[PDB]
């Protein structure tokens, strides 16, 4: 089985949360929910029918609803603010498939949109066989893009390297994404061009060779 | 109370043998499944396999199966996981978790993953320790959002962590933003820094980022000039 | 005296289902026909071997006292007993299953071969009645009972027979793929009925001691 979770929600506080797990699940099919925080083992929330095991608040709930699987956190604190995972056990191979992942964010400062930009490859490191598209993304919340590299408008996932969202100094986040490209590719195209994505909307930088 | 300690951090060649542990204790060791999961960095759990105990029962996933192995000793309480064949994609946290949930109904018959071990950083992607090759990004091309212009440096293919970028021997703090390094396939890191200076400047101000590796003692200054 | 069965069958008062027991017991009758099928008989999906000769031996009978055959807790300590319950039996909103009937399954990981008997004191010919499970997928198979060549040994002096389960797929019916089919033997007095399983067996629970005179 595959489990379909949105990368990110976000939530004020004092709303009510609602992340989704999607797949073919039945009515019941156990669906565990287990929480993340950053640099910390993932822990259980929820199992069978809500069933809070030891100190989960009763703000947590699991309902599944036909062929979906939904986690609903009430009163969103502070606290909520994690990665949360579901979890399945495929009858058909007794295999525990885990979920994509979604980053609940609890919104502490206005949301952001994210700043690009994009340096060509230097004329050093030219000189040494080598070319690196250098794509920088800040000062963007929540913390969550996608990154999608372009050349003359064909999609390029050869190469591609991105550093996950990091809490900057002034509390938002940042990352960074890399195109690692031979000299003779870098002048073969007439324009390379870095896509980011945050909430919907896209922002693009193209860079061409001088 | 219940817990599971796991072994510590590994760094290994690829093609190595991985090895982790999972001690166990708190409970009796022989009573309930131990599953294996493994997270890349920044991405979801990939479920891995389950060994019990008591039996020594093995079902490992079509992804890691064959080159996964799990072994138990009932002794020591504490269940291995070997990796007989590394990659670089396999760079990642791995987890021993316990399943100490019992089921409710034969409709819904599996063991809850409740007790999580602490992690165990396996870090593959065998590379020796190198310098860092510094290359300047030019403040050069329409770079202006008003008054204000975008110049760093890359610092690229080194090993290993962690490294330290200053701009005109500290003179410049104001506007600097180092990002997180990127672990290549060729497992040697990169990682950028960048200043916002004014255009105006530009041409007669001197921008100087100051790189320090010292796990390689290699120190270099780069000059980054518009044309 | 007759004997009657709410919507229930003679299966369901006899098998002990969730439902048929709330409504009536008795010791004494002559007349049990209530309800052929179709009704809450029946709350797993399975076969019932014999039921005509059963309503037969069961019509007209003078006594019938029920008696644990089998203790829950002290019949089977390396098995769990409270594991198993289905939706499909429920009663009140609560999964149950049959009062008569205990499901076994594994304990720790493992299902230890099991070989329990009963001996007949009672002077009076006691009714036996137990299940065979039939998953519907081996993997649900190897998670309840740890054992794919599954085997279920019933052997007396008057009745013998040894079970084989296969695992197959088979329509929804109440909303299980799987199937349990139900067995049933007379135990004469001064005889010893003998339980040996790996796995895939529905202990006994509760019998009944009758007469029919
Ligand atoms: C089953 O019994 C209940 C009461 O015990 C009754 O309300 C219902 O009508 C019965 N079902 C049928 C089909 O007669």
């Amino acid at each position: 089985s595959v489990l379909t979770q949105p990368p990110s929600v976000s939530v004020a506080p004092g709303q009510t949360a609602t992340i989704t797990c999607g797949g073919n699940n039945i009515g019941r099919k156990r669906v565990d929910w287990f929480q993340q925080k950053p640099g910390q083992a993932p822990v259980l929330v929820v199992y069978e029918d809500s069933d809070r095991p030891s100190g989960i608040p009763e703000r947590f709930s699991d309902s599944n609803s036909g062929t979906t699987a939904t986690l609903t956190i009430s009163r969103v604190e502070a606290g909520d603010e994690a990665d949360y995972y579901c979890q399945v056990w495929d009858s058909d191979s007794d295999h525990v498939v885990f979920g994509g992942g979604t980053k609940l964010t609890v919104l502490g400062q206005p949301k952001a949109a994210p700043s690009v930009t994009l340096f060509p490859p230097s004329s050093e490191e030219l000189q040494a066989n080598k070319a690196t598209l250098v794509c920088l993304i800040s000062d963007f919340y929540p913390g969550a893009v996608t990154v999608a590299w372009k050349a003359d408008s064909s999609p390029v996932k050869a190469g591609v390297e991105t550093t996950t969202p990091s809490k900057q100094s002034n509390n938002k986040y940042a990352a960074s994404s890399y195109l690692s490209l031979t000299p003779e590719q870098w002048k073969s195209h007439r324009s390379y061009s870095c896509q980011v994505t945050h909430e919907g909307s896209t922002v693009e930088k193209t860079v061409a060779p001088t | 109370q219940v817990q599971l300690v796991q072994s510590g951090a590994e760094v290994r060649k690829p093609g190595a043998s991985v090895k982790v542990s999972c001690k166990a204790s708190g409970y009796t060791f022989t009573d309930n499944y131990i599953h294996w999961v493994r997270q890349a960095p920044g991405q979801g759990l990939e479920w891995m396999g389950w060994i019990h105990p008591n039996s020594g029962a093995t079902k490992y996933a079509q992804k890691f199966e064959g080159w996964v192995t799990m072994t138990r000793d009932t002794s020591i309480s504490t269940v291995y996981m070997e990796l007989s064949r590394s990659r670089s994609d396999d760079t990642a946290v791995y987890y021993c978790a316990r399943a100490g949930l019992e089921p409710r109904s034969v409709d819904y018959y599996f063991y809850g993953l409740d007790v999580w071990g602490q992690g165990t950083a396996v870090t593959v992607s065998g590379a020796s320790t190198k310098g860092p090759s510094v290359f300047p990004l030019a403040p050069s091309s329409k770079s202006t959002s008003g008054g204000t212009a975008a110049l760093g440096c890359l610092v690229k293919d080194y090993f290993p962590e962690p490294v330290t970028v200053s701009w005109n021997s500290g003179a410049l703090t104001s506007g600097v933003h180092t990002f997180p390094a990127v672990l290549q396939s060729s497992g040697l890191y990169s990682l950028s820094s960048v200043v916002t200076v004014p255009s105006s400047s530009l041409g007669t101000q001197t921008y100087i980022c100051n790189v320090n590796h010292k796990p390689s003692n290699t120190k270099v200054d780069k000059r980054v000039e518009p044309k | 005296a007759p004997l009657q069965l709410g919507n229930c069958s003679i299966a369901g008062w006899i098998l002990g289902n969730p439902e048929c027991e709330s409504l009536f017991s008795k010791e004494s009758w002559s007349y049990i026909a209530e309800t052929p099928n179709s009704e809450n008989g029946t709350c797993y999906p399975g076969y019932f071997a014999d039921y005509e000769e059963l309503r037969e031996q069961l019509s007209s009978v003078s006594s019938f006292e029920r008696f644990e055959i089998f203790p829950k807790e002290s019949s089977w300590p390396n098995h769990t007993v409270t594991k198993g319950v289905t939706a499909s039996c429920s009663h009140n909103g609560k999964s149950s299953f049959y009062r008569n009937l205990l499901w076994l399954t594994e304990k720790n990981g493992l299902y230890p071969n099991l070989s329990k008997s009963y001996v007949n004191n009672k002077e009076k010919e006691v009714l036996v009645l137990w299940g065979v499970h039939h998953p519907s997928n081996i993997e649900d198979q190897r998670a309840i009972y740890h054992t794919e060549n599954a085997y279920v040994s019933v052997v007396s002096s008057h009745y013998s027979r040894r079970f084989t389960p296969e695992i197959a797929k088979r329509p929804k019916v109440r909303d299980q793929e799987g199937r349990i089919n139900y067995y049933w033997t007379l135990l004469e007095p001064g005889d010893t009925i003998i339980f040996e399983a790996n796995g895939n067996l529905i202990a006994p629970w509760y019998a009944f001691a009758l007469s029919r005179g």
